[PDB]
């Protein structure tokens, strides 16, 4: 009861012991009662700042380890929390960029159907301040138009920690997106190409993409085989489902008597 | 029955040149050429046949639709 | 008197203009639960003209189209016809040799077994009244 409060987060955390400890320390609250009905009582409400605080910490933990599947299983009880019924609840001065670390990573995988839908919840905090909110959404308003190369620029600049995790995964699935535009069928270009569409004068990353793809640097050229397709048809083959199609028609007529 | 017929004429031709191609009775010469016109005589499908049937199978089917 | 004023602002390319009817009229579009136009709209405030052009144009220099979209740099309109294709805005395609945008293939859309696939569909629908009519008239 009232187990390791800031142990070892607000100096150093390299540990993976009190994390065994903030396990046992779930062991305790969930097992304290519930946090389901949350009928009134300000004294059941006093564990439910305890309890969002100790899971702020291990978000915090939870992103600085490194894990992606603990890292939105936490954040959903976080939500969870935020999802309260009778929210008496002062503010825990947090949320905010917690929520920011959720934006910026379900932008990340690319679920920008989520990206949007979550984006109701805030009346006033997306427009008037809060640039941790304001981050992502000014970035997915770069994504939109035709500003590759801002998002690229303005990585060097965030006010939180420097949400590392989130944004090289982040600019991996922008990578592909420019390689998926460039491993089409148009054959050959050069390395100056590499640099303005691709990136990076010269880099390890054009011997990244000479390991995992083609692209291989010749006599100062780039070969992009042709990602062209065959196109086999003959479309008068839609023959037996087109007198399929005919009788059913004839059939549907008729055998109502 | 127009169709069950198709292979029933077939599978008579089926057999004669199963039992005389196998080994068993004499060759006659003027059958054997004779059959050889008809597989060189069948249609085949290309674009003239392509973009025609779709003129015309439409130009039937506005009438029923 | 919003809507169609804002309309009128984003078939023109100006921005100046448009963000004056936000600050003018952001109240109504905050009582109308319409938020979410402003990360929204200004999307296509750059894929009106470029699907306009790609429909009024057949063979564009993509040099040409920076200035016609004032994109104010011709190697970024590689990106934005990129991303409209990619998102299927236009059904065209860039030479990236010397700059060609060039458009699709003959108009084909009677001899291509696609005026079968509409004529299927109102006989699947108007015959299916027929059938829901016999059976729904005679109750006696």
């Amino acid at each position: 009861m009232y187990e390791q409060l800031k142990g070892e987060w607000n100096r150093k955390s390299p540990n993976l012991s009190k994390c065994g400890e903030e396990l046992g320390r779930l062991k305790l609250v969930l097992l304290e009662l519930n946090f389901l009905p949350t009928t009134g009582t300000k004294l059941t409400k006093q564990q439910l700042i305890l309890a969002r605080d100790i899971l702020e910490i291990g978000a915090q933990w939870s992103i600085l380890r490194k894990d992606i599947p603990s890292f939105e299983r936490y954040m959903a009880q976080l939500k969870c929390y935020y999802f309260d019924y009778k929210e008496q609840l002062p503010e825990s001065a947090y949320m905010h960029q917690l929520l920011g670390l959720n934006l910026l990573f379900l932008l990340s995988q690319n679920r920008v159907a989520e990206f949007h839908t979550e984006l109701e919840r805030l009346p006033a905090k997306d427009i008037q301040t809060n640039v941790y909110i304001k981050h992502p959404v000014s970035l997915e308003q770069y994504l939109m138009e035709g500003s590759y190369n801002k998002v690229f620029l303005a990585k060097g600049n965030i006010p939180a920690e420097s949400y590392t995790f989130f944004i090289d995964i982040l600019l991996d699935t922008i990578r592909d997106e420019i390689a998926g535009c460039i491993e089409k069928a148009y054959e050959k270009i050069l390395f100056t190409e590499a640099t303005r569409i691709l990136f990076f004068n010269t880099p390890k990353k054009m011997t990244d993409y000479a390991k995992k793809r083609g692209w291989v640097l010749g006599p100062n050229n780039y070969y992009s085989f042709a990602s062209q397709q065959q196109k086999p048809e003959d479309t008068t083959i839609p023959s037996t489902e087109l007198a399929k199609q005919v009788i059913e028609y004839a059939r549907q007529l008729e055998m109502i008597v | 029955h127009g169709l069950k017929g198709l292979n029933s004429k077939l599978l008579d031709i089926r057999s004669y040149l199963e039992k005389v191609a196998t080994g068993k009775l004499p060759i006659n010469h003027q059958i054997i050429y004779q059959l050889q016109d008809v597989f060189n005589l069948l249609p085949d499908v290309s674009l003239q046949e392509f973009v025609k049937a779709f003129y015309l199978k439409t130009n039937d089917q506005m009438v029923v639709v | 008197m919003p809507y169609f004023l804002l309309t009128q602002a984003v078939r023109t390319g100006n921005l100046a203009k448009f963000n004056q009817v936000l600050d003018q009229f952001g109240e109504k579009f905050q009582a109308d639960g319409t938020y979410t136009l402003i990360i929204r709209l200004r999307h296509n405030v750059i894929k009106t003209g470029v699907r306009m052009i790609s429909l009024s144009y057949s063979r564009i220099s993509l040099a040409d189209i920076a200035q016609k979209l004032q994109l104010d740099s011709p190697e970024d309109a590689e990106f934005i016809v990129a991303k409209a294709i990619r998102d299927g805005v236009i059904e065209a395609s860039i030479n990236h040799e010397k700059g060609y945008v060039q458009s699709k293939e003959m108009i084909d859309i009677y001899s291509t077994r696609e005026p079968q696939l509409a004529f299927h569909q109102r006989i699947s629908f108007c015959l299916d009244i027929h059938n829901m009519s016999v059976k729904a008239m005679r109750f006696p």
